[PDB]
């Protein structure tokens, strides 16, 4: 797997 | 103390969430607190996603603080992205409440086979205004403005299965979390909580690269090109078409990888980045590194290096601190 912005 | 405290669940000690509520009616929500997005979003009522189908949905309807918007929104993260629409309630964070702009998703698809595998309702962001889609300023800072707590920072002290749980704890610094004396890092844009240090992967070196800190993040990214140099000659195999790399437990070239600023440096050890894959096989392990490529520099200290530094994000000083996290 996980990764949270663009 | 005044300091709101919000603990943080442990599960499968791969991943840890937190309870928020929203809506005068107090409707509960596992979220993930995450320092690499800036906003708040719930499954909405309103949501057809299948997802949405095992997950605490909310209903606006049943609140009475609840202030309608409208208007449509994405959420893009590097896992996925989510839509829905705008709307403005009622935000409970431990014993701390505030009217809250936020967004309530009616679309998950995009965020699959993640979302329904494992267990949160929602994502509470914690970056910086300019990181948020609606210019919308951090709640801890509105309730830092709004008085509800001593200082404009928050902490989290990330959990160890069996051993103990973890805190996200906002207002103040609790000395019990940690070891020695916190050292802190300016940021060097105020987006996400990102800041300057030299990167050693081993005898692999980035100088000056940029740095994000996200509690939201389960591995350490760095940049494809640089990592798969890293991965070159130390005999770590991907697992194809996944996102996946695995080596021997017993490869003792991994190294502790470093990253100093001017007065401060901060290693990890490979016991923090390495995991044997069967519970009864130790034969192989798998890495917890992510290539990611935002930018040419840019890396992301995720969970792995968090379950080792007790972490500080303050607003006023606009730096994150680190720290020795205790047990």
């Amino acid at each position: 797997x996980v990764v949270x912005a663009x | 103390s005044e300091n709101d405290v919000i603990e943080l669940d442990d599960v499968a000690n791969i991943m840890f969430y937190g309870e928020g509520e929203v809506g005068d009616n107090h409707q509960k929500f596992m979220l993930i607190f995450d320092t690499g997005s800036a906003n708040l979003w719930v499954p909405s009522k309103k949501c057809n996603s299948s997802g949405c189908s095992i997950k605490n949905l909310y209903d606006s309807s049943k609140s009475k603080s609840y202030e309608k918007d409208g208007t449509k929104v994405d959420i893009t993260y590097g896992s996925g992205t989510v839509k829905g629409f705008f709307s403005k309630d009622l935000v409970t964070l431990g014993h701390l409440s505030m009217p809250y702009k936020f967004i309530e998703v009616i679309d998950t698809d995009d965020l699959e086979p993640i979302y329904s595998s494992v267990e949160f309702d929602g994502i509470l962001g914690l970056g910086w205004k300019d990181l948020s889609i609606g210019s919308i300023d951090p709640i801890v800072v509105e309730l830092k403005n709004q008085n509800k707590i001593d200082n404009a920072l928050f902490t989290f002290y990330l959990p160890v299965h069996d051993v103990h749980a973890g805190y996200l704890t906002i207002g103040g610094i609790e000395e019990k979390f940690y070891e020695g004396n916190i050292t802190y890092e300016k940021l060097n844009h105020d987006l996400y909580w990102q800041i300057d240090l030299d990167v050693h992967f081993g005898k692999q070196t980035m100088e000056k690269a940029n740095v994000i800190v996200d509690s939201g993040t389960t591995t350490i990214t760095a940049p494809s090109e640089f990592l798969n140099k890293f991965f070159a000659n130390l005999n770590v195999i991907k697992v194809p078409f996944l996102p996946f790399y695995v080596t021997t437990c017993d490869n003792k070239e991994m190294p502790t990888l470093e990253f100093k600023s001017a007065n401060n440096t901060y290693t990890l050890e490979p016991e923090y980045y390495m995991n044997p894959i069967l519970e009864v096989d130790d034969t192989l392990c798998m890495i917890t590194m992510l290539p990611v490529d935002i930018d040419s520099n840019t890396f992301i200290l995720g969970d792995p290096f968090m379950r080792k530094y007790f972490t500080v994000f303050d607003y006023d000083k606009e730096s994150v601190g680190f720290a020795i996290a205790k047990n």
